[PDB]
């Protein structure tokens, strides 16, 4: 026989890991934070090599733990957002009576939906190929095709405006409710640029996770469009 | 009197049943693919369907058919030369199973056939058929 | 029933087309197949993430 | 002009050049453009799958044109953007506790400048080339740059 | 031999037995009339909230054939 | 989990294509195919947007056009 | 279905709480001894008693489960259950149609009013001397 | 069970390649001698060789066919400590309900040490109390101090080891007469001849009892780029 769980008895990540965090607060220049980050970067992938490693417990109930841990993060994201619609709309009655110039509803988010919509039909068949064990080389192209666009999209977007971030709370809010959707765009890249064929399927956690995250971001969009250009 | 015997299964976790011998001797024998080789018998409708999706299937087993022959898809490929060994390997395999079961209960001596057209067996081990997953024809015509 | 490389002809019309249309045809048909998938043959072999989890990684007996 | 085909025929000839239309019509075409290793499983798919699976790749291939249409129009219509009223600065209109500096803790280039006020920061850059600091950016005519989206 | 294209044939039922799984009288399948209903209403609401906006500034003088208390006058 | 039929009654096979010989109008190849799919998820694809697009264009005669022939000062 | 339930949608280890309704229930049966008459005074417990492999029917279904895993073809769904797997795609897909041929030519139409009339098509023009565009979205005033 | 992950491709069987090369000796050892990869060839080849005769099964009995084939002959002892382990393997990731426990029939708690924690919840119903846990070690009949049900701690342990599906194997089951490779041989050709290898198990097993490469296609077969 055999215990039910493989036991991990030590780990030195989390130190590691700990004081690259420090390393933010104690810098004398930014240039090391930059290069800080990519400690970060290259040490959080390890600890995804340790997960990767564990599948040789073959323990059934790994892929149900990882995967509830990612809807309690889904759930930190959604309250995430909610506060910024907190703060949003608590200035509500101080809003479009001031002398500033808010966003058309006409050009930003109709193409915006509509190549935000183009990246959910993309991940749409990457699930689909998932089910199916196959694979489409040029999909993950379209993905950074949509990207591409977005970022320059939003690049222009921010400077082009006339107004800042001082002129008033609301265009606080506008920029600051965009530019976390942004990151969110952003930690999607990174989760998405890995993207493979792995021969052992459904039992990788990392399509389901990448499949509800695309989804969540699309999907608060709607509500950013809905609050502030429609 | 048949004994009882341990069934087991999986190679690093291991579950093990009681099973009857004979059944597992069978269970083992159509393990052997190259030997114990399952064989398709067609219906019209069926057959019509075939042409939806590869022609040559559908004239090749429409010959299948209107013989009655159960036919491996492999050697369905060929049926336009195999087809005067198939006919002649219908009628052994059928004498051998009135045989066997025409005899009498504990009488267990080997069938009286024609080997040589039954595949596989030791007489005759069957073609090296060549793949047909070649174009002959030309692009531009 | 006469069978034709793969991707080669069309099965839309009974004509084969005509000189530009066979020349975009096969061509493309190559340019997909054996130019454009190097690019994704050789990210799903040679940098596959998972993969490289296991690398050094003794072999399974 | 080819007679030995139908109208139609030739129509459905032209949009299926890159094979679109074959393979969606033929399993056979389908399965073997696939790479060996993934043709290993097609044989399980169902016909309903399969064109399913192309019903739902066609249709956001086919759509990509379209967006990327309207992302150009997109960059046109920032690259073009037309001037706005200077804004008169109201009561709570531009406060400051401190410069900005968040972008440059220790540099502190442009404190007066917001992040992204490139008209304060251009005039900002040019005080910097006058002390002999070098600074990158502002100087080039927009029309006579690639990709500026605002040629005639 | 005849045979059914598995495509087209029903789903399979939940198993009898200590454990039924049953969903016939939850009423939970689809959306009923009731919901429909309600859609009907938001849209007649809708149309009607800017047709007429001098509905919920209704008139004051009372007219009745029957008087106040006769039921036609209540609604 | 409710089990049940599959509703769709369209032909299951049009037979092998040739050359678009013997096959039905492009019309009723969108409607068999569309059942063939599923019913639901067009209507349901859709009905967010004909809700928003109704509800916006109505304002053409609900906002517009009734309200220049509708005030009383 | 997406999301990973152990009870019902169990892909990860394909594990079934009951037999297939194909098997007669002499062969298999699903593990129910509710309705077991009363044993006997004068039979005596020789095995533990506990629920487990010890009972047939679960052992059968531990069986299955394992060699379920194995199968020389696809158990083909119907069209309802394909349906369903892909329900959230397709809606997108129509979604994607519904914005290209519906939202994007009255928004288009809208703008070019606006050009003309200085406010959309589907908002009263205003009196007040004020220039712009003024609101979109008539119903939220 | 429930608890245990997806079989794996070694689950069904192994491949050729890891068939020992000195065939010769493999077919000689003894059953406890034999490793897991060893004793699964061993089985393979000589229940294969067996069954690939057709002319000798019906004159073969069980006993004999069930040895070929390498499956164990059930009997009381043997049945038992399988059962045991099975209930064992069960409980691993199942819950732990049955009849409640007399003197006469103590509820069986198996363990592999000399110790395992148990809790008491009573009987049915009303007669359910709240958990009473405690430490379950060998050789008392345990009473609950409330309820007063008996349980019992059963150990799987035999002569310094614990009870394995191998263990009870090799305790059981005695080797017949050795196999001899003539048959191997004789069975061979009946099933390879003319480039045709219709017994491939066999075909490796000659090539190397005669060496290694002797036979037509396997230097290729057995030449390798990495
Ligand atoms: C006489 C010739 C007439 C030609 C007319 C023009 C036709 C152009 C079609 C271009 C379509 C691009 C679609 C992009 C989305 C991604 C497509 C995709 O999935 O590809 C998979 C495909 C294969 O992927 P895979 O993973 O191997 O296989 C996946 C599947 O299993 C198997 O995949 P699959 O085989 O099912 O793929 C189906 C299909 C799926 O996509 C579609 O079917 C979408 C079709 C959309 C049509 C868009 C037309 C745009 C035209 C606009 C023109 C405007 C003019 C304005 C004038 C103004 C005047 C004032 O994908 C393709 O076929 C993509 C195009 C393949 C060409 C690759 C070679 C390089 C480019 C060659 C261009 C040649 C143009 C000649 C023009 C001559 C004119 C006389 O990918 C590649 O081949 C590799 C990457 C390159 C593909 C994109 C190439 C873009 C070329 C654009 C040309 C048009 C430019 C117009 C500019 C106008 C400026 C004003
Ligand atoms: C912003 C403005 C608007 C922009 C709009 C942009 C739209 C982009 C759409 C792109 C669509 C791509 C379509 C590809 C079609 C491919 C078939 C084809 O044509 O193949 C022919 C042929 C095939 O030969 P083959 O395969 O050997 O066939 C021999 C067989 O034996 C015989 O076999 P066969 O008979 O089958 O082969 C021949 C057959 C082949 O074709 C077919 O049968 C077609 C069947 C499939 C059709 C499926 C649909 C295709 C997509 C339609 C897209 C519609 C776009 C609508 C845009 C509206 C914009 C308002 O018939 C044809 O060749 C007919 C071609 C029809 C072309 C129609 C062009 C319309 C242009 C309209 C312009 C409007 C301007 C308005 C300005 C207003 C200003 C206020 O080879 C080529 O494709 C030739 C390439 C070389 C072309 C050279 C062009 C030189 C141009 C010089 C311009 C100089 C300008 C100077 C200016 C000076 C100023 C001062
Ligand atoms: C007006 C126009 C504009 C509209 C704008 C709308 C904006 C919406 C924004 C939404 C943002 C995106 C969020 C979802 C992203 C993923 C989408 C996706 O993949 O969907 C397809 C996909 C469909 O799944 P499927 O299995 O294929 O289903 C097939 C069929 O649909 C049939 O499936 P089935 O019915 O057979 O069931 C299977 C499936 C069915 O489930 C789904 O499919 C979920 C679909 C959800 C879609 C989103 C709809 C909106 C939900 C609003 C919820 C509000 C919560 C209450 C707030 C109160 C505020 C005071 O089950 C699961 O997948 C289980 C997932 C795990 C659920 C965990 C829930 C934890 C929280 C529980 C409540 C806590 C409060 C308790 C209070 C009482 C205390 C006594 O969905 C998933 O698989 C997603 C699951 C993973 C993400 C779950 C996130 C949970 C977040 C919990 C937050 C709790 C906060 C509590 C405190 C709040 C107050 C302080
Ligand atoms: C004499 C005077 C006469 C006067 C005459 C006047 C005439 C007036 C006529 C008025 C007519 C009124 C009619 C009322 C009755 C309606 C009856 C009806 O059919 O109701 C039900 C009908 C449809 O409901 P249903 O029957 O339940 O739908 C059936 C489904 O198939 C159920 O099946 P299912 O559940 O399987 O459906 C598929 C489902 C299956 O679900 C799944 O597969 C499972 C997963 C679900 C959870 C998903 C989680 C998230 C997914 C992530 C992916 C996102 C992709 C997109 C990303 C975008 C990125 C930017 O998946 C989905 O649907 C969701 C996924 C698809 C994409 C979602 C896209 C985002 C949606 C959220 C945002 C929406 C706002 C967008 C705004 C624009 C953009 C900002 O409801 C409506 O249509 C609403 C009623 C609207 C009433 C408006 C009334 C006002 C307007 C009046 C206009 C006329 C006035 C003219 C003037 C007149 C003056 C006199
Ligand atoms: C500032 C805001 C936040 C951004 C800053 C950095 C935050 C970093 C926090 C990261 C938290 C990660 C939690 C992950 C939980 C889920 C893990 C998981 O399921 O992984 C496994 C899953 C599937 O593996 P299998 O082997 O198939 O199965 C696993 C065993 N069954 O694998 C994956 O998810 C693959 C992930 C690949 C991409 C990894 C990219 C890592 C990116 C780290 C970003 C760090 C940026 C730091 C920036 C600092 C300066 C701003
Ligand atoms: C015997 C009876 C026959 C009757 C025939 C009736 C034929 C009716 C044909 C109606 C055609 C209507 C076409 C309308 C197209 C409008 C296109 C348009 O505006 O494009 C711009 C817009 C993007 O522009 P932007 O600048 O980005 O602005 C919006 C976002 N900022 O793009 C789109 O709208 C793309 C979507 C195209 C929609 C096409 C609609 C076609 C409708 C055809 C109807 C045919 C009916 C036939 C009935 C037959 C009965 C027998
Ligand atoms: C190889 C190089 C690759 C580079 C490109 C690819 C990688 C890109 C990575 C993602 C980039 C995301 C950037 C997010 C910050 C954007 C900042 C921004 O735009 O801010 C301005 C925008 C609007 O401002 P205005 O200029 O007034 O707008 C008027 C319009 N004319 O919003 C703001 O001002 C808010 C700024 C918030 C910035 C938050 C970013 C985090 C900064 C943390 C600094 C901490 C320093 C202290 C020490 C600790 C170090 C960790
Ligand atoms: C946390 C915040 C969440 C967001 C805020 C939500 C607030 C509101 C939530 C309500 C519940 C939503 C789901 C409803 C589902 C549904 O439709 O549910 C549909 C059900 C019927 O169910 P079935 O049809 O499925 O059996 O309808 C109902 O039970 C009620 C609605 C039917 C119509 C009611 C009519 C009201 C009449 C009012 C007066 C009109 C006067 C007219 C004079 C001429
Ligand atoms: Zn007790």
């Amino acid at each position: 026989f055999e215990l039910n769980i493989n036991i991990i008895n030590y780990n030195y990540l989390g130190i590691i890991i700990t004081v690259i965090i420090s390393i933010y607060i104690y810098n004398n220049s930014n240039i090391i934070s930059v290069y800080n980050s990519n400690l970060l970067l290259i040490n959080i992938n390890i600890w995804m090599k340790y997960n990767i490693l564990d599948m040789l417990n073959l323990n059934v109930l790994d892929y149900k733990i990882l995967l509830w841990i990612v809807v309690i993060i889904i759930s930190n994201e959604i309250l995430l957002f909610v506060s910024f619609y907190w703060i949003y709309y608590h200035n509500y009655i101080n809003y479009y009576h001031v002398n500033i110039l808010i966003l058309n509803s006409y050009n930003i988010v109709y193409n915006n939906i509509i190549l935000l919509t183009l990246l959910s039909t993309i991940v749409n068949i990457k699930f689909y190929n998932y089910i199916l064990s196959y694979y489409k080389y040029i999909l993950s192209y379209l993905i950074y095709y949509n990207n591409y666009m977005f970022n320059n999209k939003i690049i222009l977007e921010y400077k082009n405006n006339s107004n800042y971030t001082n002129d008033s709370v609301y265009m606080t809010s506008y920029f600051y409710i965009i530019l976390l959707h942004y990151i969110h765009i952003y930690d999607s890249i990174i989760l998405i640029v890995v993207y493979n064929y792995v021969n052992y399927k459904n039992i990788n956690n990392y399509y389901i996770n990448i499949n509800i995250y695309y989804h969540l971001i699309e999907v608060l969009y709607i509500v950013i469009s809905i609050l502030l250009y429609l | 009197q048949v004994p009882d015997v341990f069934a087991t299964f999986g190679w690093e976790r291991r579950l093990t049943v009681i099973h009857h011998p004979g059944v597992m001797a069978i269970s083992k024998l159509l393990d052997q693919r190259t030997v114990v080789k399952p064989r398709a018998t067609f219906n019209q409708e069926l057959v019509e369907e075939i042409g939806d999706y590869d022609e040559d299937l559908q004239r090749k087993a429409q010959v299948a058919l209107d013989n009655g022959l159960a036919i491996e898809w492999r050697v369905l490929d060929f049926i336009d030369d195999e087809l005067p060994r198939l006919l002649a390997e219908k009628r052994e395999i059928e004498k051998a199973r009135e045989q066997v079961m025409s005899k009498a209960p504990g009488d267990y001596t080997q069938p009286v056939f024609d080997s040589s057209v039954v595949v596989p067996t030791p007489a005759n081990l069957g073609r090296n058929y060549p793949t047909l997953n070649l174009p002959s024809g030309d692009p531009t015509e | 029933v006469t069978r034709y490389p793969s991707g080669t002809r069309t099965i839309m019309s009974p004509y084969p087309g005509g000189p530009v249309y066979q020349w975009l045809r096969i061509n493309y048909n190559y340019f997909k197949r054996y130019q454009w998938r190097r690019v994704g043959r050789w990210q799903m072999r040679s940098w596959c993430y998972w993969k490289a989890a296991f690398y050094g990684v003794p072999e399974w007996n | 002009i080819s007679t030995s085909e139908t109208l139609n025929q030739k129509i459905l000839r032209w949009l299926d050049v890159t094979g679109m239309l074959t393979r969606w019509h033929s399993r056979r075409e389908f399965i073997l453009d696939m790479d060996p290793y993934f043709r290993k499983n097609s044989g399980m798919w169902t016909e309903w799958e399969r064109k399913t699976l192309l019903f739902l790749f066609y249709c956001c291939t086919l759509a990509t044109p379209y967006s990327a249409y309207l992302d150009l129009q997109e960059l046109k219509h920032q690259g073009t953007k037309p001037p706005r009223p200077v804004s008169l600065e109201s009561r709570f209109m531009n406060q400051r506790r401190y410069d900005f500096t968040w972008m440059h803790p220790q540099d502190k280039f442009c404190s007066e400048c917001r992040p992204v006020e490139l008209e304060c920061k251009k005039m900002c850059f040019d005080r910097y080339r006058s002390m002999d600091y070098r600074m990158y950016g502002f100087q080039r005519p927009r029309i006579q740059t690639y990709y500026s989206f605002s040629t005639c | 031999y005849k045979t059914e294209n598995p495509l087209y044939k029903d789903d399979e039922p939940f198993a009898k037995t200590c454990h039924t799984f049953d969903y016939t009288r939850e009423g939970t399948e689809k959306n009923g009339l009731g919901y429909y209903c309600l859609m009907g209403l938001w849209a007649s609401i809708f149309i009607w909230d800017s047709l007429y906006t001098g509905a919920t500034m209704p008139t004051g003088v009372h007219r009745y054939v029957w008087g106040p208390y006769f039921p036609t006058a209540w609604f | 989990h409710i089990p049940h039929p599959v509703k769709y009654v369209g032909p299951r096979r049009y037979g092998r294509y040739v050359y678009g010989m013997n096959r039905p109008p492009v019309l009723r190849q969108v409607k068999d195919w569309i059942d063939w799919t599923g019913w639901n998820s067009v209507f349901g694809g859709f009905s967010f947007q004909v809700a928003f697009g109704l509800m916006i264009v109505s304002g053409v005669y609900l906002n517009n056009y009734r309200a220049t022939h509708t005030l009383y000062y | 279905k997406h999301f990973f339930t152990d009870g019902a949608n169990d892909y990860v280890t394909g594990w079934e709480n009951t037999p297939p309704l194909k098997f007669p229930a002499s062969v298999m049966k699903p593990c129910d001894y509710s309705m077991t008459k009363p044993i006997p005074k004068h039979w005596k417990l020789r095995g533990s008693g506990i629920h487990g492999p010890e009972n047939t029917d679960l052992m059968k279904l531990v069986l299955w489960n394992r060699l379920k895993q194995k199968r020389p073809q696809r158990e083909v769904p119907n069209i309802n259950y394909l349906k369903d797997s892909i329900r959230l795609e397709l809606s997108v897909n129509w979604w994607l149609m519904s914005c290209i041929f519906l939202w994007g030519p009255w928004l288009h139409w809208g703008q070019e009013y606006q050009k003309v009339h200085e406010q959309p098509p589907w908002a009263m023009k205003r009196i007040d001397g004020l220039r712009g565009e003024g609101y979109f979205t008539w119903f939220l005033e | 069970y429930r608890h245990w992950h997806r079989m794996s491709e070694d689950d069904w069987a192994l491949p050729l390649d890891s068939m020992p090369e000195d065939v010769k000796t493999l077919m000689a050892t003894p059953q406890t001698e034999r490793g897991f990869v060893e004793d699964y060839w061993y089985n393979r080849i000589r229940g294969e060789a067996t069954l690939l005769d057709p002319e000798a099964l019906p004159s073969k009995s069980y006993i004999a066919l069930a040895r070929d084939m390498g499956l164990q002959i059930v009997d009381e002892p043997s049945s038992h400590m399988m059962g045991l382990i099975e209930l064992y393997e069960y409980l691993r990731g199942a819950s732990f309900v049955g009849p409640f426990g007399t003197i006469e029939n103590p509820v069986l708690v198996p363990a592999v040490g000399q110790e395992r924690v148990v809790a008491c919840t009573g009987g049915v119903g009303d007669e359910e109390h709240f958990t009473l846990w405690f430490r379950c070690r060998e050789g008392f009949m345990y009473r609950c101090g409330e309820c007063d049900q008996i349980f019992m701690l059963v150990r799987l342990y035999y002569e310094d080891r614990y009870w394995t599906q191998t263990l009870v194997r090799d305790t059981f089951m005695s080797d017949g007469d050795m196999f001899d490779l003539k048959t191997l041989e004789r069975v061979h050709k009946m099933w390879n001849k003319d480039e045709m290898v219709r017994w491939e198990v066999g075909y490796w097993a000659q090539d190397y009892v005669l060496g290694k490469g002797v036979l037509p296609g396997m230097v290729e077969e057995h030449t390798r780029v990495n």
